[PDB]
RNA sequence: CGUGCCUACCAUGGUGACCACGGGUGACGGGGAAUCAGGGUUCGAUUCCGGAGAGGGAGCCUGAGAAACGGCUACCACAUCCAAGGAAGGCAGCAGGCGCGCAAAUUACCCACUCCCGACCCGGGGAGGUAGUGACGAAAAAUAACAAUACAGGACUCUUUCGAGGCCCUGUAAUUGGAAUGAGUCCACUUUAAAUCCUUUAACGAGGAUCCAUUGGAGGGCAAGUCUGGUGCCAGCAGCCGCG
């Protein structure tokens, strides 16, 4: 079924080359939508400033209200709904404080739990939400 | 712009899959054998004998004439003799890769003490060659990390130092105290 | 929703208990040596049928 | 106590010099300075004391042998002449007496604004 | 200097489905780097070669070599001192400052080494070298160890041994040493243009108040608890299945 000839290598660049387009990564890797459709501008964290707190419900088999908080970006200027990952940490994330947002496991996907949330609170403030939510560093006053 | 050196070596493989439980219970016997710290230096040694295998079988491919073969392989029996690892023997290239992990750990600075005398259990060897008590030649030997040569193997003498050598380094602290 | 401040209610309520003292940890080739003499040497009259690395 | 030999030797007759690497060993106490060294080189060698140069001194790590560069000479007049000036520091024959940063750039700026009398002026005084 | 590089005339030509022409590149081109059957895939701004540029872009003197910018002239956008008539500027150099961003070093010393410029053995060089921050990353590696006495939890040689232990792992907050050596406290060396750091040596320098090893996890993948007490689809955990 294929082309098999010793001069049909320029037949064989120009077909994988069309078919290569068909994969999800290629076409994710190499057009220009992942940079002007998604935030970051294509990076790993951004800061961001708080712009409320708002709780989502969990999907179906679980019953949960997870914690978000809407950040308005500094870079970009997007609207993101983070994430407060652990138990404590609403009472120490306040209003319009510096946050630090990174991902979850995957950028196409998010969490299975929670159903349109993409990112991650890692900071409060230049003093990351470990230490917050450990006893040492605690926030400025 | 500067010009000093720039490059990098990493005698360092860490495995495919983590967590296997016959090879891990293969390392910590092995490191519960041969007195060892941490598996780093374990693969260190996995590292130089793949790297031998890798020489070995690139000179195996070729024809047996050929000239980079027989010196390169000439050169490589010659560099294990020094070692010890190999004999006088078999000097086949596939004797090469009839090797197993345990001879280069054999071949090392302790083992070699625990061979010939002064060791005196290997966790205590590791102090012993840690501190200033087993010197292989005039130049001083620090390092646990070092591979015993077969050209001498048996030069193991310690000067100026504590037990034969003389001094009271810490003994004047006792006889201060019986004054 | 109305109930979005219910946060930290376990570490609120979760009774603290306090750190006993415990020894010092060796690490390193002496933790190695124990993790040896720990499944190797005194284990084998007890036969590898049942296994009781910790319970 | 100490022994000073030699490793490597070269005579150089166009300067009137001769190199050698020194050795020094050590079965006892620390590295020996400057002074000694150069001493019973001198005395090795028989002649006045203030001819021979030596610089750099190694340690093997424990007791063992000391590696320095020796330079002999036989004229004083060449010792001056042909040794730099940094290697004349050690003595103290050449002095500077003025090791600060600055003052020729800033000496340079000052004859780079005003030319003529006014920048023997000022920048001589 | 050979050239449609330019000019006058004449002919209508030249390229292309073997991708011409036009667009985008978060495209400087390579030697190379990462990735371990082989074939491949992705980067390469970056120390070496070559090219381009000195906010954009045009013109030019000198000079063999420049359309140079730590050279000049004019325009646009900035921007300094004015006593308001005029002057003076280009850190994508070395430090450093502002902004930007998740993101990156000190207004240090020296021409001592390497070479480079100049009339010259003699001057100079933020080119460079040394030092400071530095867990980008790489190499070696103690972290409390070890050989001793003894209660033995007792596996093992073998004799009714309810043990003779010249083999033994281990809890020993039980004792004794090399009182080791290492980190730090620091004389004198040494290195160095002067120092610092590597190493050497003099005196100090451990017995759980030690001189303190953390980072994640303990349902399967994936190593490890059907331990205890609270929380009771709430908090939450979990990258996937799932638990509450
Ligand atoms: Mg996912
Ligand atoms: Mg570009
Ligand atoms: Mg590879
Ligand atoms: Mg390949
Ligand atoms: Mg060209
Ligand atoms: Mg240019
Ligand atoms: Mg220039
Ligand atoms: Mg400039
Ligand atoms: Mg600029
Ligand atoms: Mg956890
Ligand atoms: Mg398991
Ligand atoms: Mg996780």
């Amino acid at each position: 079924g294929k082309c098999r000839g010793l001069r049909t290598a320029r037949k064989l660049r120009s077909h994988r080359r069309d078919q290569k387009w068909h994969d999800k990564q290629y076409k994710k890797a190499h057009l220009g939508t992942a940079l002007k459709a998604n935030p970051f501008g294509g990076a790993s964290h951004a800061k961001g400033i708080v712009l409320e707190k708002v709780g989502v419900e969990a999907k179906q088999p679980n019953s949960a209200i997870r914690k978000c908080v809407r950040v308005q970006l500094i870079k970009n200027g997007k609207k993101i709904t983070a994430f407060v990952p652990n138990d404590g940490c609403l009472n120490f994330i306040e209003e319009n404080d510096e946050v630090l947002v990174a991902g979850f496991g995957r950028k196409g996907h998010a969490v299975g739990d929670i159903p349109g949330v993409r990112f991650k609170v890692v900071k409060v403030a230049n003093v990351s939400l470990l230490a917050l939510y450990k006893g040492k560093k605690e926030r400025p006053r | 712009p500067v010009a000093r050196s720039w490059v990098c070596r990493k005698t360092y493989v860490t495995p495919r899959r983590p967590f296997e439980k016959s090879r891990l219970d293969q390392e910590l016997k092995l490191i519960g054998e041969y007195g060892l710290r941490n598996k780093r230096e374990v693969w260190r040694v996995k590292f130089t004998l793949a790297k031998i295998r890798k020489a070995a079988r690139e000179l195996l491919t070729l024809d047996e004439k050929d000239p980079r073969r027989l010196f390169e392989g000439n050169a490589l029996l010659r560099r294990l003799v020094r070692i010890g690892v190999l004999d006088e023997g078999k000097m086949k290239l596939d004797y090469i890769l009839g090797l197993k992990i345990e001879d280069f750990l054999e071949r090392r600075l302790q083992t070699q003490v625990f061979k010939l005398g002064l060791a005196k259990s290997i966790h205590h060897a590791r102090v012993l060659i840690r501190q200033r008590h087993i010197r292989v030649r005039k130049q001083v030997v620090n390092i646990p990390s070092f591979i015993v040569r077969l050209d001498s193997q048996k030069h193991i003498d310690f000067s100026l130092r504590s037990p034969y050598g003389g001094g009271r380094p810490g003994r004047v602290k006792r006889k201060n105290a019986k004054k | 929703h109305g109930s979005l401040a219910r946060a930290g209610k376990v570490r609120g309520q979760t009774p603290k208990v306090a750190k006993q003292e415990k020894k010092k940890k060796k690490t390193g080739r002496a933790k190695r040596r124990m993790q040896y003499n720990r499944r190797f040497v005194n284990v084998v009259p007890t036969f590898g049928k049942k296994k009781g690395p910790n319970a | 106590t100490v022994t000073i030999r030699t490793r490597k030797f070269m005579t150089n007759r166009l300067l009137q010099r001769k190199q050698m690497v020194i050795d020094v060993l050590h079965p006892g106490k620390a590295t020996v300075p400057k002074t000694e060294i150069r001493e019973k080189l001198a005395k090795m060698y028989k002649t006045t004391p203030d001819v021979i140069f030596v610089f750099g001194f190694r340690t093997h790590f424990g007791g063992g042998k000391t590696t320095g560069f020796g330079m002999i000479y036989d004229s004083l007049d060449y010792a001056k002449k042909n040794e730099p000036k940094h290697r004349l520091a050690r003595h103290g024959l050449y002095e500077k007496k003025k090791t600060s940063r600055k003052q020729r750039k800033e000496r340079k700026n000052r004859m780079k604004k005003v030319r003529g009398t006014a920048k023997a002026n000022v920048g001589a005084g």
